């Protein structure tokens, strides 16, 4: 229900049981004046947020203190006025023991009036000796005082037969008491008269008094069972003024005092558990005669009702009250609305319904009436106390079947709304880098400078600046140039050189770095420099010197690099000046100073050396300078881009510089440039769309935050413009996370709603025809406080799971395919309906689930049915409407349900399929599209009995191949064309994922695309063109393609990538190591005979006649030679500097590389432990220097040939971690790592690496250059014996 | 029907003083049909 303003619950509650009373005894009495401690007649109240004792409570006795505080001559601290208390009540208690023995006077009852007024008299220095000798009653309490007469009349005074008693003080106020907003409320019962109670032994006394006496301020009684007997209490006119801004009389705060404490006592009652008073609010008898109905009187007479009939309040009700809540409570009182419920205050008595839980009709015997045809239809059950959520929670809404105007919807939406605000944005991309890079082989054909591609012809709009700089400013991570320092360098040291065999950069050259900065970071130079020289970083050992040069350097020298200067030779040259400054902002004239940087940095090298230049916008031109006055004059060369933020920047990286070779590009080299181009303009043009970097929201752009706000909220009896409103926020976000909290602000309750809006939600939104509103029964059961929190656009701050963006590639790929107005036939949906998302806004849908829906039914535009009942079931595709079909993700796990092979899956659901209407499946399957290889901790392959499993979440599925599937879809369709959508190596697909204030990183999408290695999507056009497979899809061997139903004037191209792989126009310009093409006129068929040089997934497409639209063909796939890989080592070692031999088998199409585990990182081994070369009869061998140190570490040997390092090859070298080692020789030792360690010799322990204090034996040797994975780590040689390294 | 509990009620279907007693004066109809033809709609 709702009362003005004032939630209630939807349960009633009520105590059962009273606790009986204990008269008052003279022992009792000297016990109280004793004042022991726990056992005090007071009790403190403390602030709430300071905890300083501000008021304390009085007890009995100590209520009759009714003079002006300053005749009492109280002290000031809590302290103080309990000493001062102490002492004058002992005083009093002998002063009352000397009158009454306790020998014979210790169960005798004691008058309490004249208790009170005896404390009070003695505290406030007046004459008691007419009090003492009615301390014991005789008749009774009120009979005894009737018949004093005047003599007393400063304490009680008789109108008859009817006792006149100022109330006292029930609070008491100390100094530090000060109206704050925490101190607690004092109802007024601090003042000096604020009411006046007329006791009495029957009611139709004090109602025969009461008509001749004033009554006009109010009169309040208690029924159930009063404190001194029957009393009526009448209000004067002092004021409380604490609780702003209001200012209440006395009788409408005894009223709230009372009414209050009937509430918290409802809340916590048990059916067991005894209580003073089964009702403790007042009800108002005489002088309502002048109670407006807007007054405050009505309204409190209304809850006092309320609260005696069981109600309780929604809000919780602290343990002890405070300023700022009591404000709150009467600020709500007064505010608009009605009064809902079926109970009204009258004067004559209080109402009982017949449904309420209230027993206090029979615990009393007059006051208290039961109307029968009065009914409360409510359950019987006490609140449930909950602490408050420090966070908004979430909150999944569920639709019922009402409907709206849509206008409607959004008019109350944009009156609840709190826009326009400025949030946080937080990161759109997080976490650590990657870098992708080529280099020059002689196994590619050549390419002229003409045929690579060149930057966009718009690189330079102001919409293009305005998205890379939102993507720069929106990416976390350290100083940009260490990072790209660190690959690069890490890159450059592992080239091997070709003739020689060795490296080309080796350690202790020169090295000189042009353009170096100081920077603003305080470290005035360029922070790479640093570990390099002290060798921190593994595969670049350190250098002899480091010379800095540029501009803005302030360790070196400032010089102009463009231009001859006087410096001399240097071994290494690392550039990274860049061309825009001196460059006047034309095209042309960077790319001239790109060609005299090269200049001046092949000048500055000596023979055999070695450099590294930036290029900041690659051109055609600046590549033909390139390849007709550098290339003739190098050894080699290799291109690096490391992935940090969005440019077209580029590394160039030349080795052997001032030597004749014939060097020219070649097409991997385009390979890279392609993509390198195509990735930045795809992330352009996503980034393009996101709103500015520190924007204010005014609900005008796509991409934005939506949030509502509700005071005092009515959730029992909801009006139509808050349900509109709240089902217009959730028409505008659908199927986003949404978040509620409620929360006191400024004396009101407010319920504050927050959710994200997107293109995808746009597109469910323009759908809808009508407006489906929500069930409010989850918001209106809520009886808590959860606090709220700061918006921001980018909530998440970790990175989206490598399982998501797979979903993100599928949901995409569904997205494309359908066009606009096709029938949609969908299996497998779930609950919340995602493809509604996905297909256009005019396409009718058919969903097929064996789990019942959650979305409404009638409020949409065009056709839109759910279904009920499993898919691979027959008897009911015979009478559904579609054209194309979508299953993804929900094979595998129906097969693993039903216990069955994949096989037999993929072949009932084709059968169900073929007496379908489609034109088009679309079906996500397990199959492998490469050699099979495991993914550690996120997808294991069991060969041996084919079983995907899934570590993350704990699942198992079956998978196939795909020689079985064609065969089972070629029986099928005749002539059907099976194509295998390429979703690796593109970018696409993050338009689903940054569009929706989602957080991406780099590693999980590496993750997200080996793992669709393995579940690729199945595409089958039903009335395709059929096409044969011949030989080995292998990289290396000869492949055919059979194509029929073609012309002799007809042209046929390949694709690998977004490139054009190759052509029949021209055979001889293709990129592909060998193509061929026949036609032959009697069986019309097209022969194509292939060899491939990469794996992956090719596509093809045919061109007819003299037509611009190409008919497209399937695609195939090429996969990678076989990886098994073993070692075979010598019968005898070899200990000395050359070291031993040992043959390796492995394809030749795999580089070799070597590294070890150090916690939990990978590291490169030195270049001098390792060395591969070539026998002659072209086995591989490897030369390794054995150490002591490798008996405690374990050599992995992986590939590093493309992308991805270790993914095909990794192999421990066992037989290296268990070799004998010779006790008459001399032996290399190193420390295995960081850590301390101690050599022992026959267990006479020599020294500890490591250690500070570590002195060097005098017939130990050191090592020119060492052979340990960390440079830093020196080698020693020890002389003959067995050695044993502890890790201390 | 069935049988249930409850603190408080107002009708007991389990319960004694219930009456069931048909008639042809009393008889039992809903809605059967309404008279929603073209002509008298316009």
């Amino acid at each position: 229900a709702n009362v003005w303003g004032v939630r209630l619950a939807d349960s009633l509650s009520s105590p059962t049981i009273e606790t009986r009373t204990r008269q008052y005894t003279l022992h009792d009495l000297c016990s109280d004046l004793d004042a022991n401690p726990g056992r005090e007649p007071w009790k403190p109240l403390r602030n709430q947020r300071t905890n300083n004792i501000v008021a304390v409570q009085l007890f009995r006795p100590l209520q009759g203190l009714v003079l002006d505080t300053q005749l009492y001559g109280f002290p000031g601290a809590f302290d103080d006025w309990e000493r001062f208390m102490r002492e004058k009540l002992r005083v009093l208690k002998y002063e009352v023991l000397r009158i009454y023995p306790i020998s014979n006077y210790s169960n005798e009852h004691v008058n309490v009036f004249v208790a009170n007024a005896l404390v009070g008299a003695f505290l406030s220095n007046q004459a008691f000796y007419d009090l003492l000798p009615l301390l014991i009653i005789n008749d009774t309490m009120i009979g005894d005082l009737l018949g004093t007469g005047a003599s007393l009349s400063q304490f009680f005074q008789s109108h008859g037969d009817v006792l006149e008693v100022a109330a006292g003080r029930k609070y008491l106020q100390m100094e530090n008491y000060s109206n704050d907003d925490d101190d607690p409320p004092l109802f007024a019962k601090d003042l000096s008269d604020y009411a006046k109670a007329f006791y009495s032994d029957t009611y139709e006394v004090l109602d025969r008094f009461f008509w001749t006496h004033d009554s006009s301020a109010g009169v309040l009684v208690h029924y159930d069972k009063p404190t001194n007997g029957h009393h009526y209490l009448l209000g004067t006119l002092t004021q409380m003024v604490s609780a702003p801004p209001y200012i209440i009389n006395a009788t409408d705060a005894m009223l709230l005092e009372s009414c209050l404490e009937q509430f918290s006592a409802n809340v916590r009652a048990r059916p067991a558990q005894p209580v003073t008073r089964l009702d403790q609010c007042y009800h108002l008898r005489w002088g309502a005669q002048y109670v407006g109905e807007d007054s405050l009187t009505y309204r409190l007479g209304v809850l006092s009702l309320l609260a005696t009939n069981g109600y309780q309040l929604a809000r919780p009700i602290p343990r002890q009250l405070t300023n700022r809540w009591l404000s709150s409570f009467v600020s709500q009182i007064m505010s608009d609305g009605v009064n809902e419920t079926p109970l009204w205050p009258q004067e004559r008595y209080v109402q009982i319904a017949y449904d309420s839980p209230s027993v206090v009709d029979g615990a009393t015997q007059y006051g208290y009436v039961r109307k029968n045809q009065l009914r409360l239809g409510m359950r019987i059950s006490a609140l449930q106390s909950l602490s408050d959520t420090p966070s908004p929670v979430q909150w999944l809404p569920q639709y019922t079947i009402d409907q709206a105007a849509m206008d409607e919807g959004d008019l109350m939406v944009s009156r609840l709304t709190q826009l326009p605000l400025r949030p946080d944005y937080g990161n759109i991309w997080v976490g650590d880098a990657l870098s992708y890079y080529v280099d020059y082989n002689r196994s590619h054909r050549v390419v002229l400078s003409s045929e690579l591609p060149q930057l966009p012809d718009t690189y330079f709009d102001g919409d293009e600046q305005y998205g890379r700089s939102l993507f720069s400013l929106a990416r976390k991570i350290g100083d940009r140039s260490l990072v790209k320092d660190t690959a690069v360098l890490k890159h450059a040291y592992q080239a091997i050189d070709p003739n020689t065999g060795k490296e080309y950069l080796r350690s202790r050259q020169s090295v000189a770095y042009f353009g170096a900065s100081a920077g603003h970071s305080g470290a005035d130079q360029p922070l790479v420099i640093e570990p390099w020289i002290q060798g921190k970083i593994s595969g670049v050992p350190p250098p002899s010197s480091v010379r800095q040069f540029g501009y803005d350097v302030a360790r070196g020298a400032i010089v102009d690099l463009a231009r001859p200067f006087p410096s001399g030779d240097y071994q290494f040259v690392y550039s990274d000046v860049d061309q825009v400054v001196d460059g006047h902002d034309d095209l042309s004239i960077s790319s001239g100073l790109v060609e005299s940087l090269l200049s001046s940095c092949m000048h500055a090298t000596a023979p055999g050396g070695s450099f590294v230049v930036k290029i900041n916008f690659p051109t055609r031109p600046v590549w033909h300078y390139i390849e007709q006055k550098i290339l003739p004059n190098i050894t080699s060369y290799m291109l690096i881009k490391p992935f940090v933020t969005n440019n077209v920047e580029l590394f160039f990286v030349a080795f052997g510089v001032h030597q004749h070779s014939s060097l020219t590009w070649t097409s991997g080299v385009y390979f890279f440039l392609v993509d390198h181009f195509y990735r930045y303009e795809t992330l352009s043009t996503i980034s393009r769309q996101l709103p500015s970097f520190g924007y204010v929201d005014d609900g005008s752009s796509v991409t934005g935050i939506e949030t509502i706000s509700i005071e005092n909220p009515g959730f029992s009896n909801m009006t139509q413009a808050a349900r509109i409103g709240i089902s217009g926020l959730c028409a505008n976000v659908g199927n986003a996370r949404k978040s509620i909290a409620i929360y006191e602000s400024h004396g009101a309750r407010v319920l504050t709603i927050t959710s994200r809006r997107s293109p995808a939600s746009a597109r469910r939104k323009s759908r809808l025809r009508y407006l489906p509103l929500i069930d409010p029964r989850s918001l209106e059961v809520q009886a808590r406080t959860i606090l709220p929190a700061d918006p921001v656009l980018f909530e998440n701050v970790s990175g989206a799971s490598p399982h998501v963006c797979l979903t993100m590639m599928y949901n995409f790929e569904v997205s494309s395919a359908v066009y606009d107005g096709d029938v949609v036939l969908d299996l497998g949906t779930g609950p919340e309906a995602k493809i509604l998302e996905l297909i256009p806004a005019t396409s009718p849908v058919t969903c097929v689930d064996i789990r019942p829906t959650a979305q409404p039914s009638g409020c949409w535009n065009v056709r839109t049915t759910f279904l009920e009942l499993d898919y691979l079931s027959d008897g009911w595709i015979t009478g559904v409407r579609g054209d194309i079909v979508t299953c993804m993700l929900s094979l595998g796990a129906a097969a693993a349900g039903k216990s069955m092979t994949f096989d037999a899956a993929f072949q009932q659901l084709i059968k169900v399929l073929s007496k379908s209407t489609a034109n088009v499946v679309l079906v996500q399957v397990n199959c492998p599209t490469d050699v099979v290889r495991s993914i550690k901790g996120y997808l294991e392959i069991d060969s041996t009995n084919k079983r995907y499993r899934f570590p993350k979440f704990g699942r198992d599925e079956p998978y196939s191949d795909m020689d079985a599937l064609e065969k089972i879809c070629r029986t099928a369709w005749p002539n059907c064309s099976i194509t295998w959508v390429p979703l690796s190596y593109d970018l696409r697909w993050t338009r689903l994922a940054l569009l929706e204030s989602t957080t991406l990183s780099s590693a999980s999408i590496r993750i997200a695309e080996l793992m669709y290695k393995y579940m690729p999507i199945m595409r089958i056009d039903i009335h395709g063109l059929p096409m044969e497979k011949r030989g080995n899809f292998i990289v290396g061997q000869n492949c055919s393609l059979v194509i029929p139903g073609f012309n002799a004037q007809d042209v046929f191209n390949c694709y690998f990538n977004s490139a054009l792989a190759f052509s029949t126009e021209d055979v001889n310009a293709a990129m592909i190591p060998q193509v061929s093409a026949q036609f032959d006129a009697t069986k019309g068929e097209w022969t194509l005979d292939m060899v491939f040089s990469d794996a992956g997934i090719y596509t093809m497409q045919a061109l007819v006649g003299s037509n611009a639209n190409p008919v497209s063909l399937g695609s195939f796939v090429v996969d990678s030679p076989d990886v098994d890989i073993t070692d075979a080592w010598p019968a005898q070692l070899d200990f000395t500097i050359a070291g031993t031999d040992v043959d390796i088998t492995v394809n030749p199409y795999y580089r070799l590389m070597t590294f070890v585990r150090i916690d939990g990182q990978w590291q490169i081994a030195n270049p001098d432990k390792f060395q591969f070369f070539s026998s002659a009869s072209g086995t591989l061998v490897m030369n390794v220097k054995l150490d002591i140190a490798d008996k405690y570490l374990l050599y992995y040997i992986r590939d590093v040939q493309s992308r991805d390092v270790g993914f095909y090859i990794q192999h421990p070298l066992q037989l290296l971690n268990t070799i004998t080692l010779p006790t008459n020789e001399d032996l290399f030792l190193s420390a295995p790592d960081m850590r301390e360690w101690a050599v022992k010799e026959s267990g006479n322990t020599i020294c500890i690496l490591n250690s500070q204090g570590f002195v060097l034996p005098q017939d130990w040797d050191v090592l020119t250059d060492t052979i340990s994975w960390s440079p830093s780590i020196p080698t020693y040689i020890v002389p003959p014996g067995d050695y044993t390294l502890t890790p201390l | 029907m069935g049988n249930a509990s409850s603190i408080v009620q107002t009708i007991n279907v389990t319960g004694d003083g219930n009456v069931f007693k048909p008639s042809a004066e009393t008889s039992s109809t809903a809605v059967p049909s309404l008279s929603l033809s073209p002509g008298m709609l316009n």
